[PDB]
């Protein structure tokens, strides 16, 4: 009822803040050319040192306060994780020209987060100044992992009754190859330095003050990389635009409503439930692809990045960020 | 001057331990890694960084073998297992290995 | 009369600052070996990232004030862009052994502007309380690109009429190369975040503070980056080391005065001047030697290289910057 | 082992698209470009970066082709064209491409 | 007697502060797999402008300040650093197994120090708030050249007369090729700068700031280079890991009370003498190992290497600066 | 195509100035170096940087010379001086040099 009306001045003054005015900035520059480029070794300093901060700031509010809370939103994202790929086997792979091999893996990472999507959300909603959650930034390993794990389980099991019935995954090596990775063994790290010893004095003077500085920068590199696969979905069916388009809308629904049994049964933050949405409507891009074409070799890269990076990300962002917190403003407390 | 055979496979980034294991479990005594780049119209390579700050995204391997022999042997578990769903060229020139201790034995080349 | 004065007391003082001591500073430890080096990837995000604190604190104040004030410098850097390439054709081309196709490759890279020597005056203009306009950050790309287009012509010019009538430039992928470089759209992306968004959270807390310490790393890579084409300009000609070390004062001095048919004409704000005389007498060396080698290939690159970096811009930052702010400071108000 | 001409290309960094451009419009199935450093008495390297960061300033381009005639059409395109103002150097080196789709075809080799 | 209660209180709240927190954060990690990686050009530019701070705060108090009380502590480093290297030639050397060529370029890189162990007492000196004199840091050029040096000669001369005599050092090129290396031409820069220019408007504002949090990164850095090298020295005898890890307790014992004849002879800070401590029980691990290998060729680099990385620099900031802190904090004051 | 002889080191990082001053003392025309990494059962690599960041630690020279006792010579006094406590291996390939100044001459090849 005013939902409408606290959407449409959100979704403006989302557009005005730096954490998409720059992803917007960087598809409009990279669109007329740009000889510009930020170098891999810029771009990896703040991958880490952006999800160090999100880990310093989980692990030190989850050793003061009970962890009785915590049960249920992490249970809650680890059944919507396994949800999401088997949304896409029974809605996406069900069109005329689409690979079942291809929306296992679409969807393999529409079910998993990204640092990039999920930092933006985190100061959007200290911007509008919303108390969330502080240790839900360590709610990130949870539905990406489950994710992942479970787009390469049941893309093999249709592939093994392709041409062992009609004409063995070793789950382990899945889930301890994606966790001793880059931008998640970051912020474990910063998970249990927190949760153990006391980084207030390097905290509050290098990771919090230029942690929003450099999410701009991070947020054009994602402007740019969606432009270069812009081209790339045009390569396959059309429904992958279609499905990129409305997924991060759909998941994310019953991410929030899902969500909020949360502070009806144990005591939730309700600006926690906005972050658990965020991080559901958010497709991985980064971490995600490594995976998915070592597990699924037999998948098409330019049907679940080029979905993922082009389409996924900046609607994730852009119409969704503001969809999810004027709502949660709304329903309840801002 | 042993005479050799220089195997070099140019395949995708995201392979670099995999082939290495290959290339270890076969007897040959070494291999010669690089980050290139390339053109070949089988062109994705997600590669783990992002995209635009790929001016090198392929890897080149040089494998100096003894014998032909190894150097197919080496190149068929590769594109049996890899390149029919990965990016991928072998090929083979020849080489006159003058030093090194592992290529010639103590006696030298 | 009062300008000897104010002037020796103030190159000691430039002298002292380290956006001066850091270029002698790097020329001093690069003389004497030191295989120390700032890599690539450190001195791309340096020259981004210091264009864009240029293009916000300019994009912000352009969008409040009634832009008629723009119209007399941003049309005087045009007319003297194009200047000072035609002063190199008419001067230094006419002595005895010397190129016309090396002295308009070096009167093309004097015309044009660096970002080096123009943040190092942007800082000294505020370390000296002397109120600059805030809008002549934008100012860079006009007498960046007219002065590189008209020293490609006219070179071509030159040689077609040697082997054509003695023994056809495309106008528009010259100035459509230089703008989507690095450098430029660094601060064009700039600007538009600036007149159209608000990124006032960002550039208060990122851009703004580590402004004046990121600069003082960049004018080290410039003071190394001098004396490693010290040895490169005594291959040509004796007349470019006098060239590069008086066209500094002559071109600002014609920028100065130029300049001060603003604020008698329009309102202008009299340490936007001596911005516009910084600007006029900087030469550029990153990414002016990129064009003139693909626009004018038959030059010699040690001939318009070793001017520009090893005398231009040492002079136009250490006997120039103070030269025009003491200069506009006896004359008027500081 | 279908037989092939490695023709290998080492010249200045900003050459990069003009000359993968000669090589696409050549009629080639690709390349493999790398960033290198060299010497060769004809040191500038204008570069578009800071002289001090210029661990590699060359690049170092290698195109097999599946004819001889073929990599003379492209090695000639690059010297009239570029060499006369640019550095380089040129070289044909001889390879039997083992394995790859495009050089290869559906056959194999 | 007071010594053990302050020393067992204090390795806790050292192993709780950050810059011992990452170092063994970094080395869980790293066992587990982690492909996280810190790039070499984020490692470049952490090592250099952590070394520019300690240069510039080393030379803004050496030009206010009488440099008579200089004499002792500049002297007894030189000392020192060519007492390590006769100390392991008598004591290391001397065992069943181990080659005289490796146990004195085992003792070689003890004698020098390391900025990223010296930065780590420097910040733990100022964070249990004792007054360390503060061009201490502006020691780290001696007791780094002389004990190199005296690693290289008495090698060779060990190695002249078992080929000449029983089956020349050119003593120059081997201190100015590690006086203008990287991480020491960094500082004098930064003591040249101090002494004779200004930079107090970009030590405090970029240097100063950001040095606590650089310096965190610096240490993870070095905890994962501490694993890669733990396999290492499982090549070589048992006894270098006896060496590696009683050394540094040995070192700085006879660094302590060989320093504190400063503050009884000329007046000395008393926090410095634990400076001149640590900075005397440190190992090289980044700038050692390029000499010792070109200057030592015939040595094994798994036998030196891999006692000053694996084992060296953790126990010489785990377990000996609380050792040091604690001991200057019970004789007298802190 | 003036038939030449590609001469290739492949060596540890920190022989990077050391080799150059015998490539350029023995008369040859000019080199190219690379950043390679490798393998090889001698594999330490000091190099100056910290051990995680060596994605690529070995360099690998490649020389084009004219004539088979040039390269030999430049061969001989590498692994004589540096190959006895150091990483390395030497090979020669063969090479046609099509074009470059320093190496045809002005009369071409
Ligand atoms: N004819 C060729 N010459 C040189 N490199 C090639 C050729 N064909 C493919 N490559 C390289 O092989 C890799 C994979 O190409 P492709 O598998 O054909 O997409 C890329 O690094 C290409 O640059
Ligand atoms: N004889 C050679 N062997 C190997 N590389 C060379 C040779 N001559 C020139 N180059 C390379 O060719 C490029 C241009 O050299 P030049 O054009 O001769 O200045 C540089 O990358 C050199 O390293
Ligand atoms: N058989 C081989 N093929 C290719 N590269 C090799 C071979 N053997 C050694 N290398 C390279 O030579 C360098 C030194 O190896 P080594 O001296 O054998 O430890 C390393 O860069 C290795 O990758
Ligand atoms: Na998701
Ligand atoms: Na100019
Ligand atoms: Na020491």
């Amino acid at each position: 009822m005013d939902f409408l009306s606290n959407f449409l001045t959100d979704f403006v003054g989302q557009l005005q803040s730096p954490t998409l005015a720059f992803l917007i900035g960087g598809m409009v520059i990279a669109a007329l050319g740009t000889q510009l480029v930020i170098p891999e070794a810029i771009s990896t300093i703040i991958v880490f040192m952006l999800l160090t901060k999100i880990g310093l700031t989980g692990g030190m509010a989850i050793r003061n306060s009970n962890l009785t809370e915590m049960l249920l939103p992490v249970a809650f994202s680890v059944i919507l994780g396994i949800l999401i790929v088997f949304i896409a086997r029974f809605t996406l792979a069900k069109l005329p020209n689409v690979r079942t091999v291809d929306a296992l893996a679409t969807g393999g990472l529409f079910g998993a987060v990204s640092g990039s999507t999920m930092a933006a959300a985190l100061t959007t909603l200290e911007e509008s100044k919303i108390s969330y959650e502080a240790w839900a930034g360590a709610l990130y390993p949870f539905m990406d992992i489950p994710a992942l794990v479970t787009a390469i389980v049941v893309a093999n099991i249709y592939l093994n009754k392709r041409k062992r019935k009609s004409a063995r995954v070793k789950i382990w090596p899945i889930i301890e190859e994606s966790l001793q990775g880059p931008a998640l063994s970051a912020m474990l790290l910063g998970l249990a330095l927190g949760i153990f010893t006391k980084p207030e004095s390097v905290y509050e003077g290098f990771y919090d003050p230029l942690f929003r500085g450099l999410l701009s920068i991070l947020m054009l590199i994602m402007g740019m990389e969606a432009w270069s696969r812009i081209g790339e979905l045009r390569k396959v069916a059309q429904w992958y635009v279609v499905y990129s388009l409305i997924a991060p809308i759909v998941h994310g629904f019953i991410a929030f409503g899902l969500g909020m049994i949360a502070h009806y049964a144990t005591g939730f933050s309700l600006g926690g439930v906005v972050v658990l949405a965020v991080i559901a409507a958010s497709s991985s891009d980064i971490s995600g692809p490594p995976t998915l074409r070592a597990g699924i070799p037999s998948a098409n890269p330019s049907a679940y990045i080029g979905s993922s990076t082009a389409i996924g990300t900046p609607i994730a962002i852009g119409v969704c960020i503001p969809l999810f917190i004027g709502l949660a403003q709304t329903l309840g407390a801002g | 001057a042993k005479p050799a055979n220089k195997l070099v496979i140019v395949t995708e980034k995201i392979l670099l331990k995999k082939i290495a294991k290959i290339i270890d479990e076969s007897g040959a005594k070494g291999y010669t890694v690089m980050n290139t780049g390339g053109k070949g119209s089988r062109n994705v390579r997600s590669s783990g960084q992002p995209n635009t700050s790929d001016i090198e995204a392929n890897i080149k391997f040089e494998i100096l073998t003894e014998t032909r022999e190894m150097a197919e042997e080496i190149a068929d578990r590769v594109a049996v297992k890899y390149f029919n769903d990965y990016a991928g060229i072998i090929y083979i020139c020849s080489a006159e290995v003058l030093y090194g201790h592992t290529f010639c034995g103590p006696e030298g080349c």
